[PDB]
């Protein structure tokens, strides 16, 4: 009245046998285990891996009440979700893992895995590519379970960092690595993403296909469902097709722009400088700004809007989205050798 | 824009 050894155990199990109430009877395991055990820390990285928010939440605060092991495991888990909330600066996130002085690999592994979710999601790549080789995964000898699903993260967020150099081939290969690797929906989710994403400007069917196939394993998760719908809606647009998956009735900056993209490809200018004319007014991280400029330039035909989007891609150290004010600036008659060489100056 | 995760 006992854990096995590795968690994997009751999770396979619960898939195999119960896979349409593993939360809730997940939920109600993970609970009830006491804090101080291997299974506890097995499961606070279960939870976090699914973003069972409110199950990694209790365990995060039950661990830093009251071990050695399961604090430091609690103390930057909570790092990770006020910094992923913005409670706290990525300057703070910093000082505090340093402050906590961490002693397992695991945590040392995913002190780095946090501020790499955090850069991808600020829109920052240029640190990500240095800091995921300091991690080192076979370093990890005590718990395998997190050994396997911080490997698992860490080809999902390689697959994004080689998509972001541009390096296509490479990146689908690890989010193929990724899939191959995983039981959990939510790395299922963003390897299709991003293998979908790699397509975006050669292969229209496949590209489609992926997204499509990420639906189809989202449909009770609205958020997940949102983002293939969001994927969907800029591959039609980069394309210039009939776009049916445009969001009219939101006001974040990633549906406006497609709005945008939608009225500009289809000869509706007065209504995208209407669009552009609300979106001026939000804070855009750098990656934001890039597509917004090109945007603009679109709508402008007006060379400077792109060269401002290709500052803020370059800023960002973005090599595939870049490809879209490229591809402007040729069409306009840019000089050949004059867009070799901003592809080759790097921003500093 | 074009949604990311990993
Ligand atoms: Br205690
Ligand atoms: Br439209
Ligand atoms: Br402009």
């Amino acid at each position: 009245d006992k854990t096995f050894n590795e968690f994997s155990s009751i999770v396979n199990i619960v898939k195999s046998q119960y896979p349409d109430r593993e939360y809730e009877l997940m939920k109600d395991y993970c609970l009830n285990l006491d804090v101080k055990t291997k299974a506890a820390r097995s499961a606070l990285e279960y939870a976090d891996a699914n973003m069972f928010f409110e199950i990694e939440d209790v365990l995060i605060d039950s661990m830093i009440s009251c071990n050695m092991k399961s604090k430091e495991y609690g103390k930057v888990y909570k790092i990770h979700r006020e910094l992923s909330n913005s409670v706290i600066t990525e300057f703070e996130a910093v000082k505090r893992l340093g402050k906590l002085n961490i002693k397992t690999p695991e945590m040392n592994s995913f002190s780095r895995l946090l501020l790499l979710y955090h850069y991808l999601s600020t829109g920052n790549f240029s640190p990500m590519a240095q800091l995921i080789k300091q991690i080192d995964l076979s370093e990890i000898s005590e718990n395998m379970y997190i050994r396997n699903t911080y490997q698992t993260r860490v080809h999902v967020l390689m697959s994004n960092i080689k998509l972001n150099e541009n390096s296509l081939e490479e990146c689908r290969e690890y989010s193929k690595k990724a899939l191959e690797s995983t039981n959990i929906l939510r790395f299922q989710v963003f390897s299709y993403l991003t293998i979908g994403n790699s397509l975006l400007f050669s292969n229209y069917e496949l590209a489609q296909e992926n997204f499509l196939k990420g639906l189809s394993i989202s449909v009770q998760n609205e958020n997940y469902n949102m983002i293939f719908q969001q994927a969907l809606c800029f591959l039609n647009n980069v394309w210039r097709k009939e776009n049916k998956w445009i969001n009219f009735e939101s006001d974040s900056i990633m549906d406006l722009q497609e709005q945008a993209h939608c009225f500009i490809n289809f000869n509706e200018n007065s209504k995208a400088k209407e669009v552009l004319d609300k979106l001026d007014l939000l804070v855009h991280n750098d990656n934001e700004l890039a597509m917004h400029y090109y945007l603009k330039g679109r709508l402008e035909q007006n060379k400077a809007c792109f060269y401002s989007s290709i500052e803020y891609f370059k800023k960002s150290n973005d090599k595939f989205l870049i490809r879209l004010p490229l591809l402007e600036l040729q069409k306009m008659g840019e000089n050949q050798k004059l867009l070799e060489l901003l592809l080759l100056l790097e921003h500093h | 824009g074009m949604p990311r995760g990993a």
